[PDB]
């Protein structure tokens, strides 16, 4: 379909290692699997992809990515396949990844992102697995985690972890199921005091700490009478 | 060893201190409208404003007392805000706590007697001293319960400051006019800069409660306290 | 006093939020009301922050012009406001038989 | 008031525009009269924007 | 021996001109004489070196750090050679 990259055999296909400032243009409902590696593309326009009218696989690799719009992605409906890995996006945009319904797998390896917002990753019931390697963000919110249900597998290998209340979600989710597949998988917790250190995997799984409790009624009676 | 600080709760110290405030005021109230067309106790009386006044060597002691511990209130708040805003303290580890658990018991117990003491309960009620009473203490008893530590309306420590003319008047050290003048200027003028500035420290490091505290401005007390004398001054810079 | 503050304030906020004319509206300063009041009681009192301020031609002349006279209202007007309701006679009660 | 206002906004002006001698006239403001009237009446007032 | 360079017998050496601004997984104490060429990363990770108990030499080819954390060097402490060569650091 693009006149740059050579046409694949079968279903249409975009080509690897493809030297292009430029998007791909001719994009069609033949055109499925899109592979762009070592690209420029500063930003995605709105409905990017809206000539294509389905895709499976979607694969930005060494492609600098600095601003995403918010109905960048109408187009895909039903993505599968789509990892979001080595990018400069400083943040995710509100609602982007609300037409991904569909989207299977998606995970978050070497991305710059301070804090990524519960909003803009949407539900996403059925996604099989995610990853938080070699992030920038060092602080999960408890919502980021308890809006996908059928989360399974979360890869942290590489991004080691400040100790504290922003811990207690992660481990707790840890609780449920081993994130650490072997042994050399496991990363070590940070703490602010250079004189303590401790590893994650040594770390008890909803260790009791302060602050507990976020709220209870016992208590609560007592600090409305003292 | 050493953790940072998570949620955030405030609710628990100014709700109890709005318990404390309201609940005595309509209690007072509903005791005057039943006392309206039905809708020993002066010996005590007498007592507790003899005490309350420095006519007697253990009142002298008392209003010594009151004047030193309203001086170190004011300090320790001042450590406290060299701390953060939000933090979770174990009450037996620092030994600023039980200071303040001091300061505090000693100041509801002089509140207690004071009203004992007053004359009239419900202009008693509304009082800057009385004010400042119910929104300190009942929030450091919250805090030594729970554990865990908000800078809440701490800076009102600082209009403990106004009843220092009075307190000195009572000892029989101001005695002439001029001298008397200056206290209460002196004194009124430190307590609401100071007070200002806690006001000003406490709603800048925090943010707007509709903006989900991300408008918070790191200012440290004496910056806030720079700020506000700036402002008096109409410098503005 | 409140009613000038306000009229002074929703004038700014007119002139900064529509930019000159002669510029085709383009040098307009997108400011919230609030801001504009906010702005005036700074003004008003000679303190002069400068985190906020008139821009466009319009709301600079209208700010000298209201430079010349509302000082001058709010320094006799605030003082007197607070002398006439600090004005109560303080030993009004009765004796308790 | 008017004459005085006007006089030293103009020598603000000449002051300004052009630049200090001993500077070979590089420190200089672009500064227009208007702004300058605006600049001594903001300072007259004790404002200081 | 990382994923994507090749395991050499005996003594074992990283591949040149990875190419990758991460650093590679499944560092081992075998491991050893790492070389981390064309980093792309503007910054070191902290604990990246954490899979390695002990090394022997550190060279960066090419390599351009902005800043570097505390964590990222604690799991070597063996090392007897660092080269930080072409680096943008300008506090350390």
């Amino acid at each position: 379909c693009p006149e740059v990259c050579t046409c694949v055999p079968g279903g249409l296909a975009s080509c690897s290692a493809l030297s292009l400032p430029a998007v791909p243009p001719g994009l069609s409902l033949r055109l499925r699997a899109l592979l762009l590696d070592h690209n420029r593309v500063r930003a995605l326009p709105p409905g990017a992809f809206a000539g294509a009218g389905a895709l499976q696989r979607l694969d930005l690799r060494e492609n600098g990515l600095h601003s995403v719009h918010v109905r960048a992605f109408w187009g895909l409906g039903a993505l599968q396949l789509l990892d979001l890995s080595a990018n400069q996006l400083e943040a995710l945009a509100p609602g982007t990844f609300a037409p991904l319904r569909a989207l299977r797998n998606l995970s978050l390896a070497g991305n710059r992102l301070a804090r990524l917002e519960p909003a803009a990753l949407g539900a996403l019931p059925l996604l099989r697995s995610l990853s938080l390697q070699d992030n920038e963000l060092a602080a999960l919110a408890p919502g980021l985690l308890g809006r996908l249900p059928a989360l399974d597998a979360l890869h942290l290998r590489g991004n080691p972890w400040g100790c504290g209340c922003a811990l207690r979600p992660l481990c707790a989710w840890l609780r449920r199921h081993p994130l650490p597949a072997s042994e050399a998988e496991t990363v070590l917790c940070v703490w602010p005091g250079r004189l303590t250190l401790s590893p994650l995997t040594a770390f008890s799984d909803a260790a009791f700490s302060h602050c507990a409790q976020p709220l209870a009624l016992r208590d609560l009676a007592v600090v409305y009478t003292l | 060893p050493c953790d940072s600080r998570g949620q955030r709760m405030w609710w628990a110290f100014l709700a109890s201190s709005m318990v404390t405030f309201f609940g005595g005021l309509f209690i007072i109230l509903l005791w005057r409208t039943l006392k309206y067309l039905w809708t020993w106790m002066t010996s005590v009386k007498d007592w507790a404003g003899v005490m309350i006044s420095a006519q007697t060597l253990t009142g002298r002691v008392l209003v010594v007392l009151v004047f030193a511990l309203s001086i170190g209130a004011l300090v320790i708040y001042f450590i406290d805000s060299s701390n953060p805003i939000e933090s979770c303290q174990n009450f037996y580890k620092d030994f600023t706590l039980q200071i303040d658990m001091a300061f505090n018991v000693f100041f509801l117990l002089y509140f207690g007697l004071r009203f004992i003491a007053a004359n009239d309960k419900l202009w008693f009620w509304l009082e800057v001293n009385s004010v400042v009473d119910f929104f300190t203490v009942p929030p450091v008893f919250v805090s030594v319960y729970l554990n865990r530590s908000w800078l809440g309306l701490r800076f009102l420590r600082a209009l403990r400051l106004i009843q220092f003319s009075e307190i000195l008047q009572f000892l029989n050290i101001l005695k002439t006019s001029n001298s008397i003048k200056l206290v209460n200027l002196l004194s009124i003028f430190i307590s609401t800069w100071l007070t200002a500035a806690g006001f000003i420290h406490l709603v800048e490091n925090s943010g707007d409660p509709w903006e989900n505290f991300q408008n918070n401005q790191a200012l440290t007390y004496w910056e806030c306290v720079y700020l506000l004398m700036v402002t008096m001054s109409t410098v503005g810079y | 006093f409140i009613s000038t503050w306000l009229t002074a304030a929703g004038f700014i906020h007119l002139v900064e939020n529509s930019g000159d004319p002669w510029e085709n509206f383009q040098n307009n300063q997108a400011l919230t009301y609030w801001e504009c009041v906010y702005l005036l009681m700074v003004t008003m009192s000679t303190v002069g922050y400068g985190d906020v301020y008139a821009k466009t031609t319009l709301g600079r002349l209208f700010m000298v012009f209201f430079i010349l006279g509302g000082l001058a209202m709010f320094a006799s007007y605030v003082p007197e406001i607070i002398e006439l309701i600090g004005n109560r006679k303080k030993y009004g009660g009765s004796y308790s038989a």
